[PDB]
RNA sequence: GGACGCGACCGAAAUGGUGAAGGACGGGUCCAGUGCGAAACACGCACUGUUGAGUAGAGUGUGAGCUCCGUAACUGGUCGCGUC
């Protein structure tokens, strides 16, 4: 049987200075085999600790690991700013090897509402025979926010898709971009193109719309 | 000192096969056990292959086996990974990392490359389509106004995008590309400004897409109306 | 009485043959685990384990001991005989 390696929690928010950690559970022994390790967007894993709990020469001595059993955990005396990133956990007990799913650590901070901007498709890509029309929802947080799409005050479903910033390195907050995608027919057919956002931040339901024809 | 250089990632369509290569330097993979990991846009990590030092015993992932082939030439201080039969979910960034000496890292991979990116697809290689984020009519919500540019339909990744050839970042979000159900990504670059200079201040949006040889530079103008 | 001499019997270091014993006679080897050699496996070393291992050996030891049948050094013992 391939060993399991079931980590959490799956993500953590925390403010700068908070004690947090994370686990890791075998399926079965692994010794003390296990490896801990940090990865930024876009960056390789670097290594934090071996054999359960080593500290790896270099790195900062507030990152311990311990071992009870096959529950293994990566602990976080005190975060600081640059420690905010996803944590890898693994095992080496035996081929093939597993790495935890991961947990993401993100900083916490005020409640902000997302600032909303819609945006028509262009002329340029109308006369390409799709129309796409665009709705931003910028520098909130939390992550959690609700976009829907009406035409003519019709919900859509299944024509949008999304796509999330990483928590910015200033506010630590979050930008989301939401994409209605017609074909320029049936985008011609109607007038109203609206998007509700719904953020705890916000006071109530906010919505952002345009009148095809006007502009 | 110690330092891996994956490469050989690109695109492949499924069924065909791509061979990527580890340059070591810094040390002599000869005393190491070397290993191919890999990570699929947007999630963990999952282990491939390894290769053992003296024996050069080979360990595969069930995910892989019978089509993967890990080895090394020592020659070049260089290992591989041949990969054959591939499949859409073989698409992940694949990094090669040491497996550290034993008595001072134990049986942690203390150093990784930076990746290449292999995707795998029956999609052809193709330019995105820019168009313009148009500041609207109106001029207020944040005090401020929104405009940006829309990346569409381009293939492979990845895509770059700088505004005003990088003399403008403050307030640009330059969102994650998304996988259209064409087979096509598609994205958008976003900057918040002050809409008492629409029309004075001029907007470009620099976008690089090195696969396809297509490098666009789009001015976006509040729309005419 | 005792000494010398011969013989027999017993004893005996040593030694050839023999057949039961498995870990409380051992060594070798293998196996498991742990650590080390730039080393997860394979290779080597060190440590640990016999409620890890055949007394048909699976040994370029079946080695020691023992069971049982012989040869036997001689410092021994006993008895008989010869002589002093
Ligand atoms: C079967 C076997 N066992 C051996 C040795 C041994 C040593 C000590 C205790 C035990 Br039980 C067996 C051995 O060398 N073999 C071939
Ligand atoms: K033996
Ligand atoms: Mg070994």
């Amino acid at each position: 049987s391939d060993i399991q390696m079931t980590q959490s929690p799956s993500s953590l928010s925390a403010s700068v200075g908070d004690r947090v950690t994370i686990t890791c559970r075998a399926s079965q022994s692994v010794s003390s085999a296990v490896a801990w390790y940090q990865q930024k967007p876009g960056k390789a894993p670097k290594l934090l600790i071996y054999s359960a709990s080593s500290l790896y020469s270099g790195v900062p001595s507030r990152f311990s690991g311990s071992r009870s059993g096959t529950d293994f955990t990566l602990t976080i005396s005190s975060l600081q700013p640059e420690d905010f990133a996803t944590y890898y956990c693994q095992q080496s007990y035996s081929f093939p090897s597993t790495f935890g799913q991961g947990t993401k650590v993100e900083i916490k901070r005020t409640v902000a509402a997302p600032s909303v901007f819609i945006f028509p498709p262009s002329d340029e890509q109308l006369k390409s025979g799709t129309a796409s029309v665009v709705c931003l929802l910028n520098n909130f947080y939390p992550r959690e926010a609700k976009v829907q799409w009406k035409v003519d005050n019709a919900l859509q479903s299944g024509n949008s898709q999304e796509s999330v910033t990483e928590q910015d390195s200033k506010d630590s907050t979050y930008s989301l971009s939401s994409t209605l995608t017609l074909s320029k027919a049936d985008y011609e057919k109607h007038k109203v193109y609206a998007c509700e956002v719904t953020h705890q931040g916000l006071s109530s339901p906010v919505t952002k719309s345009f009148n095809r024809g006007e502009c | 000192e110690v330092q891996l250089v994956e490469s050989g990632g690109g695109l492949v369509q499924p069924g065909g096969s791509l061979r990527l290569s580890c340059a070591a330097s810094g040390f002599y993979i000869s005393y190491s056990s070397i290993h191919w990991v890999r990570q699929a846009p947007g999630k963990g990590l999952e282990w491939v292959a390894s290769i053992s030092p003296y024996s050069g015993s080979t360990y595969y992932a069930d995910s892989v086996k019978g089509r993967f082939t890990i080895s090394a030439d020592t020659s070049k201080n260089t290992a591989y990974l041949q990969m054959n039969s591939l499949r859409a979910e073989d698409t992940a960034v694949y990094y090669c990392a040491r497996q550290g000496y034993r008595r001072r890292s134990g049986r942690g991979f203390d150093y990784w490359g930076q990746g290449t990116l292999v995707t795998v697809s029956s999609a052809s290689t193709k330019g995105p389509s820019v168009f313009p984020l148009a500041p609207s009519s109106k001029s207020t919500s944040g005090g401020t106004a929104a405009l940006g540019c829309l990346v569409k339909d381009y293939f492979p990744e990845p895509v770059t995008v700088s505004w005003n050839s990088g003399a403008l970042t403050s307030g640009v979000h330059t969102f994650p590309a998304v996988l259209q159900s064409s087979g096509l990504y598609s994205l958008s670059s976003v900057v918040t400004v002050p809409s008492s200079s629409l029309g004075t201040q001029t907007y470009i949006c620099n976008v690089n897409h090195k696969p396809s040889n297509t490098k666009v530079d789009k001015k976006v103008e509040p729309k005419s109306c």
